[PDB]
């Protein structure tokens, strides 16, 4: 729907903004992009929604726009009889009939569904041609004429030119008139009232009385369609409750403001002299479901609806997107193994060269987020290997590679698990126990670290995380992630050790364990492991 | 440079990009956004409805949704037709065969008005492929609605369904014939717009941390409505993320629900967020071919 | 506990003849509970759980007691230390090792390795002479009456003499035994008064019942629990009329008092029961009697529980893929070497299971390849594969979904859509009639390990099997049905697909394929 | 066998059913995927996962915040794990919430009937210990719960399942090992009893694979109440405890300031050995660790 970007300014006689123009119309219910310009009048063009044919215009458009941000007020089966009737007087011009052409092709073919005159000047078989042609056809024999093109073709019929292909042959007056008389003609006499209503009121801005008709109509109150022409505007009430409108709204204690809303878009309100009701009247300019919930629709678009005050299940799991975790880790031909509850003391202090406790850990809340260390101990039970909890599980894991050195030549494992160490500060308990992963591969012959960067990289594939690097290459070929730090463990093979960073909190490492550790936990194959934090 | 022959005669760095990645297999990029979906709908405390069937009745389709058969919908313009099972049977004879419908299509019930039209049966009965998944949602309403009166209590539930719809446009570069749409419902006595705006608030919160801003619409389904945008820096520095609306008592208290009974409820794509989400720009790829 | 019950001389005890079989019976339903039970050569015996709340369940006495009358039947602050003596008593071995018995329980069980428990029986046939004994450490010692003693003094350290089975020691960690006497005394230290009063009330309870008094220098206390009557009928989930409280109670030694508001009973709690606080155990006892099992007291999953195959499925390199929406009819008819429908089925689909064809075709649909719905979703998956023919040399696809088709009964809408899915073989080499069916049966083995092979080895109700059949679409003599059920339902399809449909489809590499419902899966 | 465009009859002959092709699979520990299983009915059922990130408790919540006594076998050494590194733990609400109304209970009554007649000092109750009762994790969601009670929700039945390992240590049994995981549900609401108890554990029973068939009463300090739970498949016509349950008793549950009408339910029972009764195993000492 073409803007005429000054017939707006016009027809509202303001000056505020473009910004502050599509910002209205977006608060209201029409939004449009993709809205270009002519040639030196740049325009845009709207989707009016098809709720209520007042907005069809942009008359009416304008006029509603104008009352709506505190500006303007209001105005003042074989058929029988269908009805055509206008006033007598009015005046045209090409700003307006370029607009009043637009209602012909656009309520007829949009609205009409294939569509199921207005002269009044020099008025009250076949004889000659609609408008433009100069031919004539006794019968029905016309469609030789045009009929693949635009046409009437694609709206012939179902079942004083014609209702669904419009001819104008006798009259007309012209396009630059001075009186006029609209006519139309329907499948039944319900919507014809309306139509004639819509018309009426729709162009009577463009009449010498500005809204106003003669139609001598202050004499009967009764029309028998027989008498009446042969030898219109009509309002409806719907009464509101206020406790209704209160609750859906999600604002409410006012009773007031929402005659002042109903006043700013176009209502009259009728105030049913109880405080919890009204009759508010809707005129024909709305066809709007006379159940309040259209109503209570124009209220909070009035009040907006942002300023509704109203807000306050929960983050509530971690160890549903673990499951994220296995599956994509057992995707890669990776088996999952449950290691022991416990480990003996010189098997994760002793045999890794372990010196384990820095208990202060200098940060005074050590590390929320972060490895581990500083372990935590057991009594003595009467078991032999029941000396303290895991610290880094892995061990357990290479203690499970020991029992089973028959197996295929790829081993792959991982697990997660809960694990736990010593806690002085606030943790309650006075211990922690945070959730890892670790995983491992061993082949008979040669290594592994070319696949666990794959696993690595792959896991945190889903995730985004990459590698410092690869977000590097594709800038380099079109953030908030990790990065691999080389560093210093004896328990693993030096230049083949490597911590993990994100805000440069260590929670990862991979690397190939030393030799001497293989002997330690009679292994003979070469293993590659990995041991990352997930609550990081 | 990779270490073997660990026996005791042992006589004696490019972390730059990566390792040779092997046979990698893996899923579908929607299936786990739906997982991801199921997990905070459920953590929400919601219950998973069954719209394991696309064929729904035109009736359920449209008129139970009381929506006039004329209309944009039902031209062939925007909708899928079957033609082989055209004709259905079992409906519920009762309230004049929801007969109540076509009164509240054609006369008024709960005060409201129809059409003044005949709104006949034929149209509801031509069978339909669904276009909005909401359809099959209604159903699993009405049953519970004949529970409340065989209880009278009101227990406010919460549903949320996901299942592939259909449309038929056009087949310019727009959006495609089939898709996904994951939809939410609760319902309880005398719960308004507030409510709706919370929730939306936090469920987009979940799939992240926008401030949100809404424009009233105007629809059948939902007579006071919006469609709802959030903030995460797109084009014009958010994305128009979702459709919304709030019920429709006129069908909805000839269900038999109740005068007090008041339901919300949202839709939008599952694709759309995807194509968002991983880093994609237009909807080729994740569907179909790779 | 432990296991410390003792032979079938009980049956005497109680003076009835109700066989084994019959007796295990009522213990279960007690409280009491016993594993296989052995003989002591010449006599039936057997061993028994009993729980350490109360203690009258603790010796055989007490035990059998309860049975009988459980159906319906009829300065240095010293310890203060507790001895009481008898009239007349007499014992025998029976009892001589039951006495013993109770020394030894009284002692293992109550006591935590014995600190305020310790046995000091003894006869009341050696002396009568009042005294007093609480004092300051001591002044003289010369003897003592045990065992393993019998010169006490000459070479071992006075206050300390260390030696016995297990716990020897007791400070800081005979005689006679009276066997067959006729007067019998005890002794016995505790901490203080209450529990002191506890631990030894027990020992009066041993056999008709009478015993002389207790030299008290400076007795048996029932106690009461007021119980509501609504509490017990919401708690135990009946309706009681509340007489029946007194006869269970009767018949669980519980004398109660019926102090009666309509609503409210009174008990009289003894010492020899599995004491309590709180009143709730009065309902774990009326229950017991009452009897658990005869209270009054008085759903299927899909699409959360198919994807189970599915992460099995990706497992082993298997990608997922996503079809279109629906075919062409072309495509799935002529294409396909198949082409065939049952319009009026009424005879066939007679129940919906076998993945079939019927199709739903559709109106008013793009004119290019949208004109009936999926039935079988492999020939989307060949138009995906039909267009990458280029990738990596395996190319491995699968697929589960919702399909549909028409129906003439059985549903309202005359329609239905059934999930199943398809999956997918290329290596431009070998078909994977192999592999496929090592994958369809480890599918089978997650959740049945049963196909036909290896039988139902013995290191099998409810499985399946792989029928050859003849379907066109599919090579000669390597294709077949599979079917589960005791009816003969068969469900999927096995197969290395004919090379005509692929010289349609512009294929060019073998492929092969496997097709099950799922939706039947139960 | 084919790789023949033009060819195609130059047919050997076209040639077994019983095989597999066995190959590397890569596969899901059974427990996790037994785990899976019963998260799916929990949730099937309508209820809400509780959080066990503990592998070490005090033992106030893990005895005394039961009426469970501290001179008991239980607290004996070789029977449970007991830290004893971290011994010492702080902060419990004292505050006319727990410590002291609990204290009174082991040497007096309150809170319903009256006594229990003990030295109930607080230290030993204090010393940290290695979980042998789960059931500890759930008493904390309690008394949280408690504090929500009093603030406005009245009676709003909330159902809570737990499941993570716990560990004793007898000896070495020839039959259990460390409790590899256990599984455990709570019902709570206004006025409940042993009828709901029955029919609930007779619907969950009845989706494991079994109909629950008898149940024998048994002894509980916990739980007063108390049960062991029987559904029958072909084992033999004895049987071994399938599982436990019962109810609570208002000497520890109205020290948290339930109301007087507050009744809750619970059950517990093992995670391996219905495993074992699944896949058809026995002597589960190479299904958990290795030889699997
Ligand atoms: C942050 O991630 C996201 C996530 C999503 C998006 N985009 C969308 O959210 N889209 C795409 C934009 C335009 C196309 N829309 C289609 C039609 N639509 C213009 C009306 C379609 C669509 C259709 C219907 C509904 C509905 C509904 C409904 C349900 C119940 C009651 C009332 C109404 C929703 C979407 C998409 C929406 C972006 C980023
Ligand atoms: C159908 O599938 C099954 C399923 C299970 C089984 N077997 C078991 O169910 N077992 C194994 C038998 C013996 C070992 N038990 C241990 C100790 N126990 C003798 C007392 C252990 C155990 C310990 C404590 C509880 C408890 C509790 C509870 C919680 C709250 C309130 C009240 C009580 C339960 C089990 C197992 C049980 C068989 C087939
Ligand atoms: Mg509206």
């Amino acid at each position: 729907i073409s803007v005429y970007e000054d017939d707006l300014f016009e027809k509202l006689g303001e000056e505020i903004i473009e910004e502050k123009l599509l910002d209205v119309c977006f608060d209201f219910g029409l939004e449009v992009d993709d809205i270009e310009y002519k040639n030196d009048k740049k325009i845009y063009k709207i989707e009016v929604p098809a709720n209520r044919y007042d907005l069809i215009c942009v008359e009416g458009l304008c006029r509603a726009l104008k009352n709506f941000m505190c500006k303007f007020d209001d105005i003042k089966d074989r058929r029988g009889y269908v009805v055509c009737c206008v006033l007598k007087n009015m005046n045209i011009n090409d700003s307006v009939y370029n607009n009043i052409i637009e209602i012909q092709e656009k309520l007829h073919h949009n609205l009409g569904k294939k569509r199921s005159i207005h002269d009044y000047d020099k008025i009250k078989k076949i004889n000659f041609i609609p408008l433009n042609e100069k031919t004539n056809l006794n019968g029905m024999n016309l469609i030789d004429f045009y009929s693949k093109n635009l046409n009437l073709k694609p709206y012939l019929k179902i079942i004083l030119s014609l209702p669904p292909i419009i001819n104008c042959d006798h009259t007309k007056i012209s396009l630059n008139t001075k009186n006029v008389f609209i006519e139309c003609t329907a499948i039944d006499r319900n919507k014809a009232q309306i139509a004639l209503n819509i018309l009426c009121s729709m162009l009577s801005e463009y009449c010498v009385p500005k809204y106003s008709i003669q139609s001598f109509v202050v004499i009967y109150e009764n029309q028998d369609f027989s008498d009446d022409q042969n030898l219109i505007f009509e309002n409806k009430s719907l009464t509101c409750n206020i406790d209704y409108v209160r609750k859906l709204s999600g604002i409410s204690h006012i009773t007031v403001h929402e005659v002042n809303n109903l006043l700013k878009r176009m209502m009259l309100s009728c105030d049913i002299m109880d405080n919890n009701t009204f009759k508010v009247t809707i005129p024909f300019y709305r066809s709007d479901i006379m159940h309040c919930c259209d109503i209570i629709e124009d209220i909070a678009i009035a009040y907006g609806y942002g300023n509704i005050k109203y807000e306050p299940c929960k983050k509530h799991s971690l160890n549903n997107c673990s499951e994220l975790f296995r599956n994509v880790l057992v995707e890669c031909g990776y088996t999952e193994v449950m290691t022991n509850a416990l480990l003996s003391r010189d098997e994760n202090y002793n045999c890794m060269l372990r010196t384990h406790k820095s208990y202060d850990d200098p940060n005074i809340n050590l590390d929320e987020y972060n490895p581990l260390a500083a372990p935590i101990q057991i009594k003595n039970s009467k078991t032999s290997e029941y000396e303290i909890i895991r610290t880094s599980l892995i061990v357990n894991l290479l203690k499970f590679v020991s029992a089973n050195k028959h197996r295929e030549l790829p081993l792959r494992f991982f697990e997660i698990g809960d694990v736990s160490y010593a806690t002085y500060n606030q943790t309650d308990t006075n211990a922690v126990n945070k959730k890892y992963l670790s995983i491992i591969f061993s082949d008979k012959f040669t290594a592994g670290l070319e696949e666990l960067h794959g696993v690595l990289e792959a896991i945190l594939k889903e995730y985004q995380l990459f590698s410092d690097y690869k977000i590097e290459e594709k800038k380099k070929e079109n953030d908030m992630y990790y990065k691999l730090i080389p560093k210093e463990d004896p328990s693993f093979l030096n230049e083949r050790i490597v911590d993990i960073v994100l805000h440069n909190l260590k929670f990862g490492v991979l690397g190939i364990i030393h030799p001497k550790v293989l002997e330690n936990f009679s292994l003979d194959i070469p293993v590659s492991a990995i041991e990352i934090n997930v609550e990081t | 440079i990779n270490y073997l022959l660990l026996k005791n005669e042992e006589y004696k760095y490019n972390f730059f990009s990566s390792g040779k990645k092997i046979n990698k297999g893996n899923i579908h990029l929607l299936t786990k956004q739906m997982r991801t979906f199921k997990e905070i709908f459920f953590s929400l405390g919601f219950e998973e409805m069954e719209t394991h069937n696309y064929v729904e009745s035109s009736f359920w389709c449209f008129d139970a949704l009381y929506i006039p058969q004329q209309h944009p919908s039902r031209d062939l313009q925007d909708t899928f037709f079957i033609k082989e099972p055209e004709t259905c049977i079992d409906k519920f004879v009762d309230t004049e065969y929801i007969d109540n419908i076509k009164r509240v299509h054609t006369h008024g019930d709960y005060g409201s008005f129809g059409w003044n039209y005949k709104w006949k049966l034929e149209e509801s009965k031509k069978n339909v492929l669904r276009t909005h998944t909401t359809a099959n949602s209604c159903r699993a309403l009405f049953k519970l609605a004949k529970e409340y009166k065989e209880a009278g209590c009101i227990k406010p539930k919460k549903y949320f369904s996901i299942d592939r719809v259909f449309r038929n446009e056009n087949l310019d570069s727009t959006h495609l014939a089939e898709f996904h749409q994951v939809e939410g419902l609760i319902i309880d006595k005398n719960i308004g717009l507030s409510h709706l705006i919370g929730t939306l608030a936090a469920f987009y919160k979940h799939i992240g941390i926008h401030k949100l801003k809404f424009k009233p619409t105007f629809n059948p389904y939902t007579e006071p409505s919006m469609e709802i945008y959030g903030y995460h820096e797109q084009s014009k520095k958010w994305l128009e993320v979702g459709n919304s609306g709030i019920f429709r008592p006129e069908m909805l208290r000839s269900m038999g629900f109740s005068e007090e009974v008041s339901v919300i409820a949202w839709g939008l794509s599952l694709e759309r967020p995807t194509m968002i989400k991983y880093n994609i720009k237009n909807i080729r790829d994740l569907f179909g071919y790779k």
